[PDB]
């Protein structure tokens, strides 16, 4: 679950 | 870029605990007036109040339980009694007398955390708070030996000073740990809803990495602008709960409004700190960073 979020925030900034 | 992490001052210079007398705090606080009281009822009451010397100070007023110990007591003047750091709080004297035991604290001009961020905190003010206060934890864990297990950081016992810097504070809870330890051995369950890692309810047991769960929370607190429970938008969850299954969804949301229309394009920065909040509550304590990767984070964002 956790990884699994920090995973979206990765996204999030690689998605700016 | 070689950063010494604690350089803060020398004990042998600094001035001792005033040893205090009941009348002069009984004086000072109108005979602990409630017009002077600024906290009630978690293990005393605490008053603001100045002292013959026009120092403002914070007396703690500790609750006698019949046929009992001073261990709360104890507690602080083993604690924060004997160390000093610039996100600390001050305990500049105590009053030790009959079945009285009172704490007297170096008052911090904006009080909590907790009762400013809820009722002015821009970013830069709010990444400097997490990060202090960071430096505050680590301090406590890493130097100082033995150790020091806060067991109850959370956003009401972060205080805010003059210049709005961060200070720790309660150390009624707190606990000593030999250095040649991984954790220490418990009586009771002892936290704040909210803030409690997940492996203090399976087992009464303290570590340096429980206190870094609860230090993530505080800084969801600062990046969200919410409290940690109760929250109408949490439903089920808690601030820690909420976050989490928000986050597929639009991570961004879960940021303060008025961080993000101070500025949008601290919406990157924003993120990268709430990868460390994230990091610091994870379930799994050993893979929690100590308070001093925290710090190295903090730097790595900026730069
Ligand atoms: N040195 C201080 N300077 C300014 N305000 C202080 C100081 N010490 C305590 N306070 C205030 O007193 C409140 C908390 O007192 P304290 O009992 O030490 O923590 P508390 O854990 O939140 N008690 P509780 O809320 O029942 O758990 C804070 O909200 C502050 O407003």
């Amino acid at each position: 679950t956790m990884e699994e979020l920090q995973a979206a925030i990765q996204a999030a900034i690689a998605h700016c | 870029d070689l950063e010494v992490l604690f350089q803060g001052p020398h004990m042998a210079f600094e001035k001792p605990l005033r040893k205090l007398t009941f009348a002069d705090l009984l004086q000072a606080t109108n005979g602990f007036h409630n017009d002077s009281l600024i906290g009630s009822g978690g293990f005393g009451d605490v008053y603001k109040a100045i002292l013959k010397d026009g120092s403002a100070v914070a007396i703690k007023k500790l609750i006698h339980v019949s046929g009992q110990g001073d261990r709360e007591f104890m507690a602080e003047m083993e604690t924060i009694g004997k160390i000093k750091h610039r996100n600390l709080v001050p305990l500049l004297g105590y009053c030790k007398v009959g079945d009285e035991r009172l704490l007297v604290y170096e008052f911090m001009k904006y009080g909590s955390l907790e009762d400013v961020l809820h009722d002015k905190l821009n970013w830069s003010t709010r990444r400097k708070i997490a990060i202090g206060s960071a430096r505050g934890l680590a301090f406590l864990h890493h130097n100082c030996s033995p150790h020091i297990i806060h067991r109850d950081m959370k956003s009401s016992n972060v205080l805010l000073d003059e210049n709005l810097e961060a200070r720790v504070s309660d150390f009624g809870m707190a606990r000593l740990m030999s250095a040649m330890d991984t954790h220490l051995s418990v009586s009771t369950l002892a936290g704040t809803p909210g803030y409690v890692p997940p492996e203090y309810y399976q087992s009464f047991r303290c570590s340096t990495k429980g206190d870094v769960y609860s230090y993530g929370v505080v800084l969801l607190e600062l990046l969200t602008g919410k409290r940690p429970t109760d929250s109408p938008d949490f439903g089920d969850n808690n601030l820690v709960g909420w976050v989490k299954q928000h986050a597929k969804l639009r991570i961004s949301d879960v940021f303060d409004p008025e961080l993000m229309k101070e500025d949008p394009a601290l919406e990157i920065e924003l993120l990268q700190h709430l990868k460390v909040a994230v990091a610091c509550l994870d379930d799994r304590a050993w893979r929690r960073p100590t308070m001093v990767q925290v710090m190295a984070m903090f730097k790595e964002i900026q730069a």
